[PDB]
């Protein structure tokens, strides 16, 4: 099996990242080793292949390096378009003849998920209450945007002043691949009962020191 | 050259998984060629390879529920995946990996999702509550919940309004459904914006027009 | 004989 360290790492656009394998036994041929680029919601780009041929179309900043059961992916340079996870992949085989049998098989990285630090941006966070046809089903569902920020931020939500716990899902974008930015969608869902028994409702997107709410009043909209 | 894995969707527990991979422009049986899942959320994992000479060999976890078998005269693999469990929702792929060679090739992959009829979305607009302080963009949205399987396509005035979009990864609910946003932002002066769904499991498409909330 | 002898 294929050890890969570290499982996260980040580095500033400009910066090197390094990114280590460790196979339990030694690949085949000691050669048979890729390594590969997955962004979100896209099949693997291969970036390199037998431990250190760059893959066409790849650029010169990724170079594979290593030997028998130990290899190493340095991104130099790295730009906001290498926000990504990647992997490495071995390919194992021995035996071959009647008397030996034969087996043979894949062995692909955890993955190391790279975060590339850019310009630091705040968010800017929009609240939209829920549509009128939502209350009708019994279930309303509120949404809070946080676009365009970095780094990270973590969200609160409050009705009529009282911190909510339950009933909350994030989702965030993928790094923006030209400014490194995210995008962040926050829900909170409560029943139309819940919902109409209440009047303030907040979210609050916290990055670092700085908070920014965005409100509105069920009366209101 | 190219590959393509046959249709994904929702199956039962218990079921059967068959996946086929087509080839274009090439011979499969030329190439060793593997099959690769990835879990929602999680890493890369090879099942089983089919090598060049016809021999299988399968992960450890797949070896006893799994069949990797190739039909040279119609240039497909075939993998079969026996007593299905939701840990088995995965993206398949169809691979040549390309450890030392010069060609790799792989499949956009399809989802598979072990969880039993498909459920159609419910699409609600997003609009900001009335009380603006004259800003120079608006943004709106669409609201897709309650859908199974993934995935769903939104765009936007039925993909004229390419700038300015940002689809949410979806989530999926407690109950197993799915659910996710698409905001549009656009300059002020906008006419309406229509967002448009499509869900292919259950073969619908929805169109909503964000309407400006009362004031 | 890349992936095999």
């Amino acid at each position: 099996d294929m050890t890969q360290t570290p499982s996260s790492t980040s580095a500033a656009v400009g910066g090197t990242v390094t990114i280590n394998c460790q196979s339990s036994e030694s690949i085949y041929n000691n050669k048979n080793l890729a390594w590969y680029q997955q962004k979100p919601g896209q099949s693997p780009r291969r970036l390199i292949y037998s431990i250190s041929t760059l893959a066409s179309g790849v650029s010169s900043r990724f170079k594979g390096s290593g030997s028998g059961t130990q290899f190493t992916l340095t991104i130099s340079d790295v730009q906001c378009d290498d926000a990504a996870t990647y992997y490495c992949v071995g390919y194992y085989y021995s035996g071959g003849y009647y008397y030996s049998g034969s087996a043979a098989y894949y062995a692909f990285g955890g993955g190391t998920e790279v975060v590339v630090k850019g310009d630091p941006v705040a968010p800017t966070v929009l609240i939209f209450p829920p549509a009128a046809d939502q209350v009708a089903t019994g279930t309303v569902t509120i949404v809070c945007v946080a676009n365009k920020y970095f780094p990270d931020v973590t969200v609160t939500w409050e009705v009529d002043g009282t911190t909510q716990t339950t009933g909350i899902e994030n989702s965030k974008t993928p790094q923006n691949s030209a400014d490194c930015t995210y995008n962040l969608s926050s829900t909170l869902t409560l029943t139309s009962t819940q919902y109409n028994s209440h009047k303030e409702y907040t979210c609050k997107v916290t990055q670092g020191t700085t908070s920014v709410v965005q409100s509105f009043n069920r009366g209101d909209c | 050259q190219s590959v393509e894995e046959s249709e994904g969707g929702l199956i039962k527990p218990g079921g059967i998984l068959t996946l086929t991979c087509t080839a274009s422009g090439f011979s499969l049986s030329s190439y060793g060629f593997s099959w690769v899942r990835q879990a929602p959320g999680k890493g890369l994992e090879h099942i089983g390879y089919l090598h060049a000479n016809g021999r299988a060999y399968y992960a450890t976890w797949a070896k006893s529920r799994s069949t990797i078998t190739r039909n040279t005269n119609l240039n497909t693999v075939t993998l079969q995946l026996t007593s299905l469990t939701a840990a088995d929702t995965a993206t398949y792929f169809c691979a040549k990996i390309g450890s030392v060679s010069d060609v790799a090739i792989w499949g956009p992959g399809t989802l598979v999702t072990i969880s039993g009829q498909p459920k159609a979305p419910s699409v609600f607009p997003l609009a900001p509550c009335c009380g603006d302080t004259p800003s120079s963009t608006v943004t709106m949205g669409c609201l897709v919940k309650g859908y199974l399987p993934e995935p769903v396509t939104v765009t936007w005035n039925s993909g004229t309004l390419t700038n300015g979009v940002r689809t949410f990864p979806s989530v999926r609910q407690s109950s197993g459904l799915y659910s996710l946003s698409s905001v549009v932002s656009v300059t002020s002066s906008s006419q309406p914006v229509t967002c448009n769904v499509a869900h292919p499991a259950t073969n619908t498409k929805v169109d909503k027009t964000v309407a400006p909330s009362t004031c | 004989a890349g992936x095999a002898g």
